[PDB]
């Protein structure tokens, strides 16, 4: 029905084609010339005294948290 | 509360959680989007606030239980 | 009547649910759904995961299995979705065991054969449209024989007109050779082999003439 790309448009048919003769937008000349090198009350309480996933980054976890209220 | 009724809201948090053809058994963590999960929220924060102001200071907020 | 989904399984309907889920897969609930005219999409995938896949086991549980069970819900209080993951079960049957261990046709004949002639009918409508201009074309081109045909037996020769040509470089294959590439150039000569082919060819020409 419709399917995926396995034997890509070969410019070889392209190459044999004959040539338009338009003139494209990005073609018009641009930088014509080239650059070159030189060369009491605190006691009463309860409790008184890098990874490679990005689905496990610091950042990615923090990110979600922010993100979702 | 009577423990059946624990029973049935804790049953209730966990639950599956399918979205978008994707599941998984919610085994950690309570579910904002029930009902009655405001109460259990409150209820929650209750024992947070007790935990910051201890029993004495929450006891004098609260006041005396009778009035 | 239009209305609000539900009801119990029958099992004709279960056998149903089973085949659209061997057919689309576990992620496509809806047309599994639209299948079952009583069952809504939802309902389905429950009954799926909960009852009727078969990588489920509804087998009793040994005394160590038990033991196994009993000890989950006396640590996870009723958290039965957990618990039966722990066991590997499914969690209704997990529960009901624990819960022991503690103490018409004309209609569903219709969406049968609706059923069995969806599922043996596996095609977007492009496919079966092009199909159809198929067999059509074919008649189309034994219609035109035929007339064809008559008409040499008559005596009047028509000749079949052309594909109406859709472009400008639109080939006819008969015409002239496809893309003539020819062979490799003779290093052992082969006239006498060309000549003979021709021969056959041009026999083979006469033959059909005859016929």
């Amino acid at each position: 029905s419709h399917r995926p790309q396995l034997e890509a448009r070969s410019g070889a048919k392209a190459a044999a084609y004959t040539p338009t003769g338009i003139e494209h937008a990005r073609l018009l000349p641009g930088h014509t010339t080239l650059k070159y090198r030189k060369f009491s009350w605190r006691k009463g309480t309860a409790f008184g005294r890098y990874i490679n996933d990005m689905t496990k980054s610091e950042y990615h976890q923090e990110f979600l948290h922010k993100h979702v209220r | 509360v009577d423990p059946n009724i624990a029973d049935y809201i804790t049953a209730k948090n966990n639950v599956v959680i399918n979205f978008k053809d994707m599941s998984h058994v919610n085994k950690y963590g309570l579910i904002r989007g029930l009902k009655f999960a405001s109460f259990i929220f409150q209820y929650y924060g209750l024992v947070i606030d007790l935990l910051l102001l201890g029993q004495e200071r929450a006891t004098d907020l609260a006041g005396p239980a009778n009035n | 009547p239009i209305y609000v989904k539900g009801g119990v399984w029958t099992n004709v309907e279960d056998q149903i649910l089973k085949a659209a889920v061997q057919k689309y897969g576990t992620h496509q609930w809806s047309k599994v759904a639209s299948l079952l005219q009583k069952k809504t999409a939802r309902q389905s995938e429950l009954r799926w995961n909960e009852y009727l896949n078969p990588k489920l086991n509804f087998t009793e549980f040994s005394k160590e299995e038990d033991a196994q069970l009993l000890d989950l819900a006396r640590e996870l209080p009723n958290q039965w979705r957990t618990i039966a993951d722990m066991m590997a079960r499914p969690a209704q049957v997990c529960v009901e065991r624990y819960n022991r261990l503690l103490e018409l046709e004309d209609e569903e004949k219709e969406m049968l054969a609706e059923a069995r002639a969806r599922l043996l009918n596996t095609q977007g409508k492009k496919a079966t449209r092009k199909i159809r201009e198929r067999m059509l074309e074919e008649s189309k081109r034994i219609a035109e024989l035929q007339k064809r045909r008559e008409l040499k037996q008559a005596g009047i020769n028509v000749a079949i007109k052309k594909p109406k040509k859709k472009y400008g470089t639109d080939i006819d294959y008969n015409e002239d050779i496809v893309y003539e590439q020819a062979p490799m150039p003779g290093i052992y000569d082969t006239s006498t082999e060309d000549r003979q082919i021709k021969k056959k060819f041009e026999q083979f020409e006469r033959k059909v003439n005859r016929k």
